[PDB]
């Protein structure tokens, strides 16, 4: 049923956990305070709208509380201000009692990296994917040493279209 | 009594598109990479290994239509399989 | 008739070190990561997709020593399981 | 036994291979043209030897023949002639017969790339890794198409020791 905490999401029978020394260990559900973060721009000052983005805040949010993860969502920020909350999300002592964590990135992109909310091609405004890791990794973030990292970005990463024809 | 340990592990990125390419989203339908890993997500986390879920997401985007894109993993240093184990 | 087809696909690469970082090479039995490579191909290949003995190399490079390293997987977008099947 | 053409790598037999739609074709042994190439650069102008460098080479040759490749090895060579090398590879007849390639990159690296053999701090000579791919991507190798495409790199990626301290 769908009325649960894990809502939407197929659960793993004791006997399929059981089926399954090559795995990350799980911290007990009674205990632990698994942590996730989304950051999420929608409304900038010189790239177009983001419209639909509101959907896959939703959605995000919901799949990882029904993964058993506190999510916090922040909204419109720069890439400094990105800086600085994925800093504070290193620094929270939850993670500490954490098995493992998730970021997920979504706004404009381009090849360098993510647009912050004042981004524009005169004045860039990007997030590399290289200081998001700084920020996460042993030295920055020793709460989460040997604890799985997830990093899910949604962004262009350029403007060609990805594709080129064949002939059969 | 100290010890070292590697500055860089545990990591996993998945990006919506491969480098230099564009990634789509739908006015009220959302983003498709979101979309699609949320359904895959659902449905395999219960069985399958975080990048195994990660492949299958890659592979529901094989066949490209007007829109196209191809969602990469990046960076990877896990170690071991990340089971979600939703439920426990 | 012309089809569309992804510009960037099937693709793995796999690094000695992570960004940043250092690998080693011994003067006479030769670079870890590559002697370590070719022991897990040699041992898995049978068994285990290119990204698990991948995985696995990682793994055995977990615990540091005064010289560490630890290989990444980078750019996939391998959409299947990479299967070897030696002796076929 | 080791006398065989597969040598150390351990075989896959047929009660194996059937119990492993989500797997990369194998084209018929009998038939199939797969090719692998290395390039590795031991000898450079400003750079140190690298000693060691042809246990690397004899280790990957034998290797890659084990799983079924036809190995080039090319040495010593500047990313100018990488670049060439790549293109004349991704050229070959062969992989439109092949399900698969492999590509091995041994050198001096530095966090941009892989050295050349003529390569210094005050005139830099190196290949991207991002130059490999779109090499060998479907525009540039079409006869790769759909196959998997694995390159290896053995090169520092930067001066640092890549560890961090922690206590008990």
């Amino acid at each position: 049923t769908s009325s649960g905490s894990e809502g939407n999401v197929k659960l793993c029978s004791l006997e399929e956990a059981q089926r399954i020394a090559e795995i990350y260990p799980i911290m007990d559900k009674s205990s632990r305070t698994r942590l996730a973060l989304i950051i999420c721009n929608e409304e900038f000052d010189s790239i177009p709208r983001r419209t639909g983005a509101e959907v896959d805040i939703t959605g995000m949010t919901m799949l990882l509380q029904n993964l058993g993860y506190s999510v916090d969502v922040k909204k419109n920020l720069t890439a400094s201000d990105m800086t600085t909350e994925l800093e504070a999300f290193a620094h929270r002592p939850e993670h500490k009692t954490s098995d493992s964590t998730f970021l997920v990135f979504m706004s404009h992109g381009i090849r360098e990296g993510i647009c912050g909310k004042k981004h524009s091609e005169q004045v860039p405004d990007i997030l590399q994917l290289n200081a998001i890791f700084n920020m996460l990794n042993t030295k920055n973030c020793p709460s989460l040493k040997d604890k799985p990292k997830v990093i899910i970005i949604q962004a262009c990463r350029g403007d060609s279209p990805g594709v080129v024809w064949f002939k059969d | 009594a100290i010890k070292k340990a590697h500055i860089e592990k545990d990591f996993i990125a998945f990006c919506s598109s491969t480098p230099d390419n564009v990634s789509w989203r739908h006015p009220t339908m959302g983003s498709v990479f979101i979309g699609r890993l949320i359904e895959h997500m659902q449905e395999y986390a219960c069985s399958c290994d975080v990048e195994e879920i990660f492949r299958k997401v890659r592979f529901s985007f094989e066949q490209p239509d007007g829109r196209a894109q191809m969602p990469t993993t990046e960076r990877v240093t896990l170690t071991r399989c990340f089971y979600l184990f939703p439920g426990h």
